[PDB]
């Protein structure tokens, strides 16, 4: 009411002092300082009249920058900070894949596309620059992919590998080292650890944008039953005849729990 | 065939939030610490006081725990991630312990760094690798998983070897350095209010929406 | 020469003046420490 | 539009005001 | 005082608990037999023998314990590893 | 066995009730020798078993309760003159103590956090939080009776109490027990600053409430010798009151 | 001369006070308490630092007398902390302290046992 | 210094604005300043070390210039590069590229020796993911993808460091050649062609900045900020 408009008033009166006095402090600093601004920073970005074509169930980081000719599949992940700029040619990713976070997988030319297949995962901070992966692979962490390569399926890159231009990496191997030498034979284990870890990091990315995908207030919400339900009282508890069970919304998913 | 989904955000007019909480994981920045503000720390972080969790780093402990201790540094753009269980059967959570110094393209995972080393940049530890007290690794070097580095040792190479054992009183610089990076991590930390003025840029764009 | 150490420093200084010194006195001190530590059982008839 | 709508929050700024001129003018008295 | 049995008593033990059997012979027993090929036992005889064992020690064996107890020395050892015997 | 508030409750607060008591009830009504020669055999004992039983003590709220039994004793040693300057240095030794069993439990307080017990828990502080660990080291040498702290003023008034008392035995006792329990608070301060363990304890910030109580118990404890005047006239006062 | 950590993992057994068998991994030169709490049978803010002084025999183990030949023989702390924290105050002759079993191949393969748990929380 | 004196006094006085700002929103009943928002800024200062970008030269919003970079004419730095010259200064010419997921910065503290700042010349790649560090690269030069170059690493004109290689401290890569490796060595000669090739790439490349730096200039979509807000 009449309170409540004058309480307003006078919260506004003090409002605008403040910000008078953060401006004083602000010009006192000599001019030095860079005021933090909006965002500025869009995930899904168009370019050359050509838009990003992504899946309703793909996990796009809003670190992660994708930009132009990029086409991302169904239960895809693109985990934070990775940049996918398909703008002098196309990037093509299948279903079932994730490229993790501070990764690349630029495109060049205008012809090398790149083409990443289906469960198949790129490691943190691989670089791809026009590779043309096949179904079920395995790019490790840090390895770059230089033009032209082509991984086959079932074939393992590993962590910190320069895989040179043109190069093949056959099915049901393994290379390594910085001319990408043979290593191994990738066995029927690993190759189903390749699987696993595919679905994992499908189920994961669901996840990751579930609590993402969350506005200021389911954030607020979260933030003060996380708080209060942080650590429990069985002694209080049990006097007061009362369970304080966990909230649904702290219950992470059972698929990507041990 | 694909579906674009019509209500996907291609603008957030909030960059990636530094702190995600994953379930009832919150993670924990220590307010001595310094994390910069372009980090991102998911799930299961743990950030001890003198931490220098520098720019463009990613540490993502939605599988395990990671855990940074007292002054260690990660540099720019590294990235810390953990797994279920390991090649060497022992616990395969992120474990980095105190003055230990961390390059600028470090690809940690499930390592188990002991405390006082130091790691140039583009150095990889996949899963079971530990690095022993008192030891360093120069850039570039990657470890196989399982593998371990000794302790009072310098190692390098692509696939980790063995160059020459270290001197007393280069192993005594590892706690220097690693102080000398938290000073400087110290020395950014003042640029940063406790709360943004972003917010006032929100209100402004609402305001000129309506 | 001989007076200097088996003499003066380790007949003396490193032997009865420590020995009755800081050295007797600190395991002395620890033995008694210990056993009046050894009152406190913690049982209530002991204490009653 | 313009009105705060938290009643509790109201009446503690209320008594927080009537404190602050309680609090000035024992001083001034004093 | 005292946690785990003594291992010649146990040894001693398990020798008369395995030389009761009627089907048995004092013999061909020895402290590396197997039950199943050096005794000329069954799967019953070997799984009252286990029964036997975990009744005269008074602790209750797990199942894949039990099904790893083929020889007198792995009894033996087991029950002198146990701390409930 | 008692959570920590609890104790730190029964620590400071009773102390002071209950010795007024004995001086309402003792130097005043029954006032006599055998009283006063009571309380000398008792603060013998209890200067001298409390610093032999926290010489062998390794957990941090034992060491803090034997250090409440000597001080307590050192209060007995002040009462058992039992004139005007040895009541006026009962109620000295009692704001004293009272002001730093305040600061040494906010500090244990403060080290709840991460669940401390033992005397090595706070090995390696002076890294980890250097600023508390030059206040634990103040409360600790206070607890000592180092001059420029405010401990230092209550021992030597109570010593000197005991000196006009004519009780030489017991000032000497009470001299010698002040040199021989000065090793475990040097061991505490040890453990902080000189010691170099494989692992550390790192303990969780303070919140404002115990940490502007510690602000101010510190300042008052290290800067007490600038100027003791209030609370020895308070106390003078107090002791002449007693009775007229 | 790979230097790979598997030839310093030690591979040993723990049954626990209910009687179940588990199976307890740690490297040599790291103790036996370490290899138990990272196994997770022991609580890990139980006991925190890895000294004589700190512990309380939180970490204690039964172990068979057939391996107390292989580890060295219990010191006087490690007796008198036996003896004082225990609900009788008699030496177990079986029991040793986790901190002072420093894990090796040699005693790889060792059966250990866990007590009823203690409470340690003030 | 009398100007740190007035930085940490202006400190003091916006934060104390920025208390009433918030106590005033809080009797207002709004609580908005409670949401946690990105604070990175695409240019972040020291004291008085503030970076220097030329206008017409392109910097993407992911990327975050800190300390004393000082970015030419026609250049681009894009998503993800880390510019960190807060040590010591960092010097970027005209015409050069710092393709995405970069990173160029001046070595911290002086443990190792003298920092030596960074210098990055006219119409030259820098790489795809390269961790430069402290070193000299001069004019229309290729740093090759995912590189690592050590502080006193100096990269002469028209020389190429190919991917992945990792040239080590005190390095000098001549005119005309390409370096490899892990224990960075020689492989083989430069050919006009190829320098050609490198200073086309550079401005198209540069072009290409242009072209993106146009797009993103372009305002923030309201229809994706009110979807944001409402649900
Ligand atoms: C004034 C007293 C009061 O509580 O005012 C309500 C307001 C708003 O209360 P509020 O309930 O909106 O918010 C609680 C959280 N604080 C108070 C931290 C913002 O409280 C204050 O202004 C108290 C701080 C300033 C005191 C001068
Ligand atoms: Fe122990
Ligand atoms: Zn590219």
């Amino acid at each position: 009411g009449t309170l409540g408009r004058a309480i307003y008033s006078v919260g506004f009166w003090i409002r605008e002092t403040g910000q008078a006095i953060d401006r004083l402090g602000s010009r006192l600093q000599g001019g030095y300082f860079f005021q933090e601004q909006l965002s500025r920073h869009r995930t899904l970005m168009n370019i050359f009249d050509k838009a990003p074509v992504v899946d309703k169930d793909v996990f796009v980081a809003p670190s992660a920058s994708v930009i132009g000719d990029v086409q991302v599949g169904r239960g895809s992940s693109i985990w934070y900070g990775c940049v996918l700029r398909g703008d002098v040619n196309s990037i093509r990713v299948g279903s079932g894949t994730n490229i993790q976070d501070n990764s690349l997988v630029h495109v060049a030319k205008s012809v090398l596309p790149t083409v990443i297949g289906d469960n198949v995962t790129v490691g943190h901070s691989a670089v791809l620059h026009g590779c043309t992966v096949e179904d079920e692979a395995f790019v490790g962490m840090g390895a770059v992919l230089l033009d032209g390569v082509v991984v086959e399926k079932n074939a393992m890159v590993a962590a910190g590998a320069l895989v040179r231009q043109n190069t093949r990496i056959p099915s049901g191997e393994v290379w390594a080292g910085n001319p990408a030498k043979f290593l191994r034979k990738l066995s029927n284990e690993e190759i189903t650890f390749i699987s696993q870890s595919a679905i994992n990091y499908t189920n994961l990315a669901q996840v990751h944008a579930a609590e993402n995908s969350k506005s200021y207030d389911e954030i607020e919400f979260e933030k003060v039953l996380r708080k209060k339900y942080a650590r429990k009282d069985e002694e209080y508890d049990s006097m007061l005849g009362v369970v304080r069970e966990i909230p649904p919304e702290l219950i992470l998913p059972d698929n990507v729990l041990p | 065939s694909i579906t674009p989904s019509p209500d996907r955000v291609k603008w957030d007019y909030r960059g990636q939030r530094k702190i995600i909480p994953l379930g009832q994981w919150l993670p924990k920045v220590a307010v001595d610490a310094y994390v910069a503000p372009n980090v991102v720390l998911a799930g299961q972080v743990t950030v001890w006081d003198g931490a220098s969790v520098w720019p463009g780093c990613v540490l993502r402990g939605d599988l395990n725990k990671i855990s940074i201790g007292f002054c260690s540094n990660v540099q720019e753009r590294s990235v810390l991630h953990a797994a279920w269980t390991s090649p060497t059967g022992l616990p395969a959570d992120t474990s980095i312990e105190r003055y230990v110094t961390i390059g600028a393209y470090s690809l940690l995972r499930s390592c188990t760094i002991e405390p006082e080393c130091i790691i140039g940049q583009h150095s990889i530890l996949m899963e079971g690798s530990l690095v022993e007290t008192q030891s360093i690794l120069e850039a570039g070097s990657v470890v196989p998983p399982g593998r371990r580095i000794p302790s009072g040792e310098l190692w390098a190479g692509n696939p980790a070897r063995f160059v020459r054992t270290l001197t007393h009183e280069e192993i005594l610089e590892i706690p220097k350095l690693a102080v000398a990076i938290n000073d400087l991590s110290r020395d950014h930390y003042s640029e940063f209010l406790p709360y943004s003025t972003v917010y006032l840029e929100v209100e402004k764009f609402k305001k000129s929406l309506g | 020469l001989r007076f200097g150490y088996e003499v003066s420093f380790e007949a003396l200084d490193k032997g009865a003046i420590e020995i009755l010194g800081p050295y007797g006195i600190s395991y002395t001190f620890r033995r008694l420490a210990e056993r009046i530590s050894q009152l406190q059982s913690g049982f209530v008839y002991h204490y009653a | 539009e313009r009105v705060s709508t938290d009643k509790h929050r109201n009446y503690a700024v209320v008594a927080g005001t009537i404190t602050i001129l309680g609090a000035l003018g024992w001083y001034l008295k004093g | 005082r005292g946690s785990f049995l003594d291992k010649s008593e146990v040894a001693d033990r398990v020798i008369s608990c395995v030389k009761n059997f009627q089907k048995v012979d004092p013999a061909k027993v020895t402290p590396n037999a197997h039950f199943q090929n050096d005794l000329g036992l069954d799967s019953l005889d070997a799984v009252e023998i286990v029964m036997a064992l975990e009744e005269e020690f008074g602790f209750e064996i797990p199942d894949n314990e039990a099904d790893k107890i083929n020889s007198i020395k792995h009894a033996v050892d087991f029950i002198a590893s146990h701390p409930q015997a | 066995g008692s959570p920590t508030p609890v104790t730190a409750f029964l620590s400071i607060a009773p102390k002071i009730s209950i010795f007024a008591n004995i001086l309402r009830v003792f130097i005043y009504g029954s006032y006599g020798a055998t009283l006063q020669q009571i309380f000398c055999f008792c603060s013998i004992a209890s200067m001298i078993l409390g610093a032999l039983a926290a010489m062998a003590q390794t957990k941090v709220k034992r060491l803090l309760a034997y250090s409440s039994i000597g001080h307590v004793g050192y209060i007995c040693i002040g009462f058992s003159c039992g004139t005007i300057e040895g009541i006026q240095s009962l109620l000295i030794g009692i704001f004293i103590y009272a002001l730093m069993t305040i600061d040494a439990f906010a500090i244990v307080l403060a080290l709840r956090q991460t669940r401390v017990k033992y005397i090595a828990d706070l090995g390696a502080l002076a890294k980890t939080n250097p600023i508390l660990a030059i206040t634990f080291s103040i409360t600790m040498f206070s607890y000592v009776g180092i001059p420029p702290l405010a401990g230092f003023c209550s021992k030597f008034y109570l010593f000197f109490a005991a000196l006009g008392c004519g009780a030489y035995f017991l000032a000497s006792v009470g001299v010698v027990t002040s040199v021989i329990g000065c090793f475990y608070y040097i061991r505490l301060v040890k453990r902080m600053f000189f010691d170099t363990p494989r692992t550390w304890i790192l303990y969780e910030p303070m919140d404002r409430d115990k940490s502007l109580l510690l602000a101010m118990t510190s300042s008052f404890i290290t800067l007490f010798f600038l100027y003791p005047s209030p609370l020895f006239s308070v106390t003078h006062q107090m002791a002449l009151s007693l009775y007229l | 001369s790979s230097k790979k950590v598997s030839d310093r993992i030690v591979r040993l057994s723990a049954i626990d006070f209910e009687g179940k068998k588990h199976e307890v991994v740690g490297l040599a030169g790291h103790t036996l308490l370490k290899a138990l709490i990272n196994t997770g049978l022991i609580d890990p803010d139980s006991h925190r630092l890895e000294e004589i002084d700190a512990c309380s025999a939180h970490c204690e183990v039964n172990i068979a007398q057939e391996w107390l030949d292989k580890l060295p023989p219990r010191s006087y702390d490690e007796e008198y902390v036996l003896v004082r924290n225990s609900r009788a105050r008699v030496l177990n002759k079986h029991s040793r302290l986790g901190c002072q079993v420093l894990l090796d191949h040699n005693l790889q393969g060792m059966v250990v046992a866990l007590p009823e748990p203690k409470p340690w929380d003030t | 210094t009398l100007g740190r004196a007035f930085y940490a006094v202006g400190f003091w006085i916006r934060e104390t604005g920025q208390a009433i700002d918030r106590l005033g929103s809080r009797l207002q009943g709004n609580y908005l300043f409670q949401e946690q928002l990105s604070r990175h800024r695409p240019l972040m200062n020291l004291f008085d070390k503030y970076p220097s970008v030329h206008k017409d030269a392109f910097v993407a919003p992911s990327a975050s210039l800190l300390g004393d970079v000082h970015v030419g004419p026609a250049s681009s730095i894009w998503y993800g590069c880390v510019l960190r010259g807060d040590v010591n200064g960092i010097v970027i010419g005209s015409g050069t590229n710092i393709q995405d997921n970069s990173l160029v910065h001046v070595a911290k503290s002086n443990l190792t020796g003298k920092v030596l700042p960074t210098i990055i010349g006219d119409n030259v790649t820098v790489g795809h993911s390269a961790v430069l560090q402290g070193c000299t690269v001069e004019d229309e030069a290729f740093i090759g993808m995912g590189a690592t170059l050590l502080d006193g690493v100096y990269v002469e004109k028209h020389a190429m460091v190919a991917a992945g290689a990792l040239v080590r401290q005190n390095t000098r890569i001549p005119y005309g050649e390409v370096w490899g490796g892990n224990p960075a060595k020689f492989l083989r000669k430069l050919t006009e062609d190829e320098m050609a090739f490198f200073s086309q790439s550079a401005l198209n490349y540069s072009n290409l900045a242009q072209a993106h730096a146009a797009e993103n200039a372009k305002e923030l979509e309201e229809t994706e900020f009110v979807k944001v807000l409402h649900k």
